[PDB]
């Protein structure tokens, strides 16, 4: 997940040199930060959406 | 063995994977109370006004 | 034979160093967040590329053909308060008088009850800690005592620190000087009939320097009734005696300025109803008194050297009998170490020459509210105050067995005697140096 | 009949 | 089998010593120059002939047939100031009142703003550090406050160190003594409506002894609004009450000499608008107050034991996962050690008997500018001051792997937590003693 | 296989101990004489018969078939003075005014010159060291200054220790209090136009706690010109202002009792011609001021932890790259160790309450000669004085290679950074314990 | 109307 600031239009992503053997491909979408609870923890204090 | 067979990553997406797995093996249009198996949808006539 | 491989980097041999550290800028951001320096995650990776987490995938592999072990030295640093809630040094139960009443025509009805007073975290130094306690006894009287009868004259329970018995004359039966010699010897607790204190759930006991001679019998209750033999003797009526020069002497000062009664047992006896621990200990029956089941000990502000246990669940093998689990409060232990707190000692001959001046220095007699009553007075400050002081501890555990596959993210955890993270840790970090031990 | 419990004199 | 050869000298066996040292007269002249004791070059050669640099050509060769390692003990000595810019202890943001105005006929327009005050590097001791802070709040008022309305009466933010609540009477609702008992218990910060302080970018927080119970959540902001329950109670009108002997009592001293208002919430309430941290912590709602997310801790002037990492890029093999580079701020690490600074503790019962005398000693009341206002007064000096003190550290890292060909000139580098040379190093030097570990 | 033989005594195996010690009654008599505890001879023999020297013939033989090594722990003890000639702490160059003259009808001819003042070895404590310096500036004026014009009013160079800027009011442009707040913060050096100080050949710099941010560039010269921005502001004419209650204020006290001029730049400016280092550092342009190339550091009386190197030329093999010689000042080194001196810190709140009393205690105002001039006054004594203190050092070097034939008389030698015996050694002695390392 | 912000009296 990469952040897209409000009104931002360009989204550059970089992946440091690594191994690609067996790579299958890419798949992608776009989500709203408000609708994406934070999963890097047991509880998201800033998640006010259901 | 006391060794944990379960090894997870924050990087993995189990819930979604299961969503996609279901669609591939059956008719997501059918409901199944046991697992609360009732897919989220919307009225086509609401999303697209005709 | 004894390699040490990593992703794709030259293999290393014989030994090296993996570092467990909280500080790292990257991981703090992501990983720990809702954690603290006593239960955190950290990447052992140390390779600038690779997103932490993605780091988590990688692993440091100690050659498989041999059983490895690693020396584990750590640097622990706290800053825990002398008196705080978590360590159980901010509370303490005591029984005081609640109401003094005129009842059913002629009866004097005294109602006593137990109550738990608390202290305001921090406030180091032993003497002052005493004061804060005495003050809490008062603060309570202020909210219940007076407004229910009970005078100051009959305030039950007060921690003092002197030998009410230095003046004492074996014939007179009185403290000739007319004053309880104002020097500090050891903390003790004084009680009035019917009341007393309980430390069952408090380490402050250890601060006063009074312990049970049989520790493991959970239940530290010291009643008035227990302080047998050894009630603070009474004061000579210095004024009467002198002016009178038979000789008055037998006259045991019954009150004081602002007229407070020294609760004397009877119009005759030279003894007062005030019982002192310190007295019972060395002045009472050694075979049945209190000296029988309690011990007079050196104070110690830390309240009791407690130990903390380390655990690196994801990096060391689980020691002999511990079983591996995921319950933070049961992780295997790999190293024990005393919790970083010492008793620095100082000299303040300024004590009691200072209490004298300290009272003017502090714009209030908040602690000395009863500057006349020889008992309720403010205990003398003892020369040689102690103060808990936090100190970094460069400890060193031994070589411990390692897993031959060290995960990218290791979990570090410092626990306490009862097994629970310790909020007062500011810095914890360790250095591990693996090395061979034998082969498979 | 209120005890401030404080020796204001001194 | 295990030789150690050099240019043309007798071969040595089993072990010896290479010395890493800055002092050398020759190299200082040439080599380092634009460097400092934390990032320098040095010749390991130690042979009187040979021009340094030309030395650089030569090499110490540890027999090739074996993997060597060397014990590395070092001697590090600094002299870094308690309060300085590099460590982040000379700045700190706080929000104060900027302007007090008479507006649009009837409105009282209060304008508050955040501003970052700085301190003059060095000035050790905790108490004094507090003072320097309070002074900086003032120094600002002097350049903006007064000349824009805002009286002294309404100065927002002041670091004190006492328990505004000792006198307090549960009935009166006032600090009976008529004075906030002048004794020091712990540092705390007091705020007026609308203002507050922020330490997000400062270790001074750690000096006051106030930390977040959840450290890693970058963002230390403590608003007036946060200090719920626990506004400094008001003072009894000692004069009125006494002279009046109904009883005045309810009279809560509204001003003081030189008539400054104690901003009382209303003509009724016994509480003032002044909110104290220390109060909120142990006197406010434990479940929702500030005690919920901040921790009362022991001061510590050093501001926080930080560690430094060593690196000998040209002499040790790169530890497990570090990759070799030439970017000074990423060199591999070979040893970690706490940065040489301790908290020496002293006793000055002379405190507050000294503030009293200190004020005459210092020909100015620079810090006590408001010697009447019971709040804005100068906080009491606490007995037991702390002072960061620099100390040489004879540390000892373990045996580390070596390259079998040691260059004539080695580069030594001591870095800090954030990875950057540390200006405060006066002496750094190490001794390495190579020895065999296994063969190829 | 691993014997250890001596003349004609039972052979010993595996290990033992040879002792290097100065004390021995016999050898002192004969051998050393013109030597000292830093370059002496000693017999390792330890056999009561045999005349030393004749002892010299004998030898301890470590089995030839193996390469031996020995653990070398030593006991070093000095007693070197804080301030002495050998360490370079008794001298220091400064530029002062030599002559003030009335010339060629209307010209004011000022002649300045550099001169090196010396201090009387010993005199520890930092504060006092400052004083001794200031005094030396004076003592010179007494021999040249006055008798060539130059008044006290224009004495260039004085080491002080306070923040001439605490009173300062951003509007007034003056130190309102009418007195430079008499509290000590850090040593600094004040200069008058045209003069300044140089430490190029002195460690005292390190005593003041002022270092170059680029050490290796030999050349510590701090001119008046350098102390840009940050001239001690002037004092408010406290008397005028008050009595006058427009308002005088703008009046910046031009002299003092005994009428000395505060050299104000012009009849207008609030600033004086006196420039302070401490000011320039934190009050001047951070990018171009002095803070740009000098660093504010903790004092440290020792003047700088220096190291000493050991050497046992006749008993250990010569470490990697040293070559064997007979030039005492180039012997091979076998162990490095910091020179046994620490900074003990004390508390004297008695400072400045003591300077006040110290002046009456010392029957003379020798250091305070100008008790009126707010500048030339005697710097405040800082709370927390430091004092170099000598301490025995039980150090421990590692195992070092040995010669398989140890001579009867060994030569011991402790050298310093620059390689020269160190006169201040009272006791030096070491214990060597040989043991096998491999075979030939 | 200038506050020196300093108690000159004492």
């Amino acid at each position: 997940l990469y952040p897209i600031p409000a009104n931002a239009t360009n989204v550059p992503i970089s992946i440091p040199s690594r191994n690609w053997a067996a790579f299958r491909g890419w798949a992608f979408t776009r989500l709203k930060t408000k609708e994406t609870p934070s999963l890097g923890s047991g509880y998201d204090p800033y998640y006010t959406y259901s | 063995s006391q060794l944990n067979a379960v090894v997870d990553l924050q990087d993995r997406n189990t819930e979604l994977s299961y969503q996609l797995l279901l669609d591939s093996i059956g008719d997501r249009t059918r409901y199944f109370s046991m697992w609360n198996q009732a897919v989220d949808s919307y009225d086509p006539d609401v999303r697209i006004i005709e | 034979r004894n390699s040490i491989r990593y992703s794709e980097l030259a293999p290393l041999f014989d030994t090296t160093r993996v570092y467990l550290v909280d500080n790292k800028s990257t991981d703090v951001a992501s990983l720990n967040y809702q954690n603290d320096h006593s239960n955190f995650l950290t990447t052992v990776i140390q390779n600038n590329d690779y997103s932490p987490g993605e780091a988590s995938t990688q692993t440091i592999n100690l050659d498989d053909r041999s059983h490895w072990g690693g020396d584990l030295k750590t640097i622990l640093h706290t800053n825990m308060p002398n008196v705080n809630e978590f360590m159980f040094t901010n509370k303490f139960k005591a029984r005081v008088m609640v109401s003094r009443s005129l009842t059913k025509d002629k009866q004097v009805e005294l109602k006593y009850e137990w109550v738990e007073f608390t202290l305001p975290e921090g406030n180091y130094s032993e003497t002052m800690t005493i004061d804060l306690m005495n003050n809490a006894i008062v603060e309570h009287y202020l909210k219940v005592g007076r407004q229910n009868g009970v005078l100051e004259s009959d305030i039950g329970v007060k921690f003092d620190t002197r030998n009410f018995r230095l003046g004492f004359d074996p014939v007179t039966g009185l403290v000739m000087p007319g004053v309880y010699t104002n020097e500090a010897f050891h903390p003790d607790i004084i009680l009035l009939p019917g009341c007393g204190v309980d430390f069952t759930h408090s380490r402050l006991s250890n601060l006063l320097g009074i312990r049970k001679r049989q520790p493991f019998q959970e239940g530290f209750r010291i009643t008035y009734d227990d302080l047998e033999g050894g009630n603070i003797p009474a004061l000579l009526d210095v004024d009467a005696y002198q002016a009178s020069l038979k000789k008055p002497v037998i006259k045991p000062l019954t009150e004081d300025s602002k007229k407070r009664s020294y609760n004397l047992i009877s119009n005759d006896s030279t003894f007062t109803q005030y019982r002192s621990w310190y007295l019972a200990y060395n002045y009472g029956d050694p075979q049945t008194g209190i000296r029988s089941w309690t011990l007079l000990c050196t104070p110690d502000v830390t309240c009791g050297s407690e130990q903390v246990y380390w655990s690196l669940p994801d990096m060391m093998q689980d020691p002999v009998t511990f079983r591996s689990t995921s319950q933070i409060s049961n992780f295997p232990v790999v190293g024990a170490e005393l919790l970083p707190v010492h008793s620095k000692s100082f000299y303040n001959d300024q004590a009691v020459y200072s209490q004298l001046i300290r009272q003017f220095t502090s714009l209030t007699h908040v602690f000395n509210r009863f500057p006349e009553n020889q008992i309720l007075a403010r205990p003398p400050a003892p020369t040689i105050t102690t103060v808990s002081e936090n100190v970094p501890a460069l400890t060193d555990h031994g070589t411990l067995p390692l897993r031959n596959s060290i995960g990218g993210v290791q979990r570090v955890t410092i626990t306490d005697a009862r097994r629970r993270t310790c909020p007062y840790v500011y810095k914890a970090l360790g250095i591990v140096s693996p090395r061979v031990l034998s082969s498979r | 009949t209120f005890n401030p419990v404080y020796p204001y004199d001194t």
